[PDB]
């Protein structure tokens, strides 16, 4: 039942703290057709912090230049679901992203993406049921950044990094559960998300692609990141 | 009556029943498959259907799986046939190729019928072909994944409580959890020295999915898949 090293302990620390800062719900909102622009603008800012969070991370600089930018194109769309999903209020059954007109069953419905919000929320209940910590979630986000993408220069690198994180979340949930066996299950259900985050991430790209050839105003930033 | 890496294993030997091969895959009318290859596609389709029955029957037997509200038996199988064939392919495909560097030119569809990378190409699907063998077939090679582990993962890919619309989410969470407990225990009691094994395994799972979703992109493209009838077919097959 080894407790976290000092470097592990210190790592969990650097991340919880260094996450609240990029508290997705951003205030920089200064916006001084269908409101598809709200959903859309928001996303932009959001993706923007994510890319920044994706940096101060005890790994990145190590990875190459152009190699890393691969990690963000993939990592970003998925990791955004995580931040929106972290907000799902049980009481009302909806995402309360500073409940801006951001993403709600309404706007989404008005902007003709009816079927989508439905799916987002499913994965929202799903994630809300595991009761993750703040460490769970942090570490989780990182393990997604360094998740192995197609076309990585030295995937062997991104893989020893991501494993560092991966071991901390294990040792963490281990002590947190005082060596009982449940731990593996807890740990399991977490990696278990990583696989569902991929469907949603891709269900996404196929969405840009649909709005793109149905003539729509998708910002040269999104089209960039999650290219179409 | 107990779900264990042990039963799941002896349960691999049990061969299907070439009764009714339901058309999960076939070449639709006026599909865009060029005539001279409209014979080959269809034959491979015939192969993947046999296989899907081998999976619908394997699933049906798995301990407790059949005590699940039937509505659910159907959504879990429908929800995974495709990822489950790619897994079995990449597993099977591990022997045929141990190949600046030469990409593994082989891929095994079913014993003694191994696709060749050049026609993976001629079909444009050469890229999912390398992804299979490198992201799965190959990375399992290195990891030295043993058969116990491999049937565990399947058990796990089937028992997904994340499937939309299941009537009893808990009844499938517990089974899945019973497989993490098994998988973790085995993993220590075996390659004890191997820390992060339990996670190095569970990590093929998101790739298996990306590659899985990828395959459908193509499958629907050429109008090969017939997802409409699937549930019915599965429904039928269970019984
Ligand atoms: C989950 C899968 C399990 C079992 C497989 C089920 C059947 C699907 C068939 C896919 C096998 C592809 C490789 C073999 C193809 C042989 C035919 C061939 O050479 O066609 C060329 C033709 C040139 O056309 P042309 O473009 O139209 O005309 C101009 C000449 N180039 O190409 C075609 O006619 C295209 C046929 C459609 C293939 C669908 C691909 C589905 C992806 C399967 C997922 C598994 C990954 C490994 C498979 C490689
Ligand atoms: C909250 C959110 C998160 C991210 C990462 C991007 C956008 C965002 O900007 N949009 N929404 C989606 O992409 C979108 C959203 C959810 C979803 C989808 C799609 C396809 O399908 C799978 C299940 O759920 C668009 C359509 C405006 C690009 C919105």
């Amino acid at each position: 039942v080894p407790p976290l090293t000092a470097n592990q302990k210190s790592l969990i620390a650097r991340l919880v703290y260094y996450q609240e800062g990029y508290e997705q719900p951003s205030e920089e909102d200064l916006k001084r057709d269908m409101p598809f622009r709200q959903i859309t603008e928001m996303t932009i800012l959001t993706v923007q912090l994510i890319v920044e969070f994706a940096k101060g991370l005890p790994g990145f600089s190590k990875i190459s230049q152009s190699d890393q930018i691969t990690l963000l194109k993939a990592c970003s769309s998925e990791v955004m679901m995580l931040r929106v999903a972290r907000r799902y209020d049980a009481a009302t059954d909806s995402v309360l992203f500073a409940n801006n007109q951001a993403y709600t069953r309404d706007n989404y419905r008005k902007a003709g993406m009816a079927y989508v919000i439905e799916d987002l929320l499913h994965f929202c209940r799903c994630m809300y049921s595991m009761m993750m910590d703040n460490v769970h979630y942090a570490l989780l986000t990182a393990i997604v950044i360094f998740s192995d993408r197609p076309g990585l220069e030295q995937p062997s690198l991104v893989e020893e990094i991501q494993r560092y994180y991966l071991n901390t979340l294990r040792v963490y949930i281990l002590n947190q559960n005082s060596a009982s066996p449940r731990s593996a299950v807890i740990f399991g259900k977490i990696l278990g998300i990583l696989t569902e985050i991929r469907t949603l991430g891709m269900q996404n790209s196929n969405m840009c692609i649909s709005l793109k050839l149905k003539n729509r105003k998708l910002p040269p930033f999104l089209e960039e990141i999650w290219d179409v | 009556q107990e779900l264990s890496i042990e039963r799941l294993l002896e349960m691999e030997s049990l061969v299907a029943d070439p009764s009714e091969e339901f058309q999960f895959l076939r070449v639709g009318p006026d599909s865009n498959v060029p005539p001279k290859f409209r014979a080959p596609v269809s034959s491979l389709c015939q192969i993947g259907n046999k296989q899907i029955a081998a999976l619908v029957v394997w699933a049906r037997d798995i301990p407790h799986f059949s005590q699940l509200e039937m509505e659910d038996q159907i959504l879990l199988i429908k929800g995974s046939w495709n990822e489950l064939l790619l897994f079995a392919i990449a597993w099977r495909s591990m022997e045929f190729l141990t190949e600046t560097t030469s990409p593994p030119q082989l891929m095994c569809l079913m014993p003694g019928m191994t696709l060749h990378r050049n026609s993976a190409l001629q079909a444009g699907v050469g890229q999912i072909f390398d992804r299979v063998l490198s992201e799965l077939s190959l990375k399992m090679r290195t990891l030295r994944v043993d058969q116990a582990e491999y049937v565990a993962l399947k058990a796990i890919i089937l028992l997904n409580p994340d499937v939309k619309g299941l009537k009893n989410r808990q009844e499938v969470e517990v089974l899945r959890e019973k497989m993490f407990l098994c998988l973790d225990e085995y993993c220590r009691r075996s390659r004890s020295s191997e820390e992060g094994r339990f996670a190095a395994l569970l990590l093929r799972l998101p790739a298996l999915r990306s590659i899985s979703l990828k395959s459908f992109e193509h499958l629907f493209f050429f109008h090969l898949v017939a997802d409409t009838s699937i549930a019915g077919y599965i429904r039928d097959a269970l019984r």
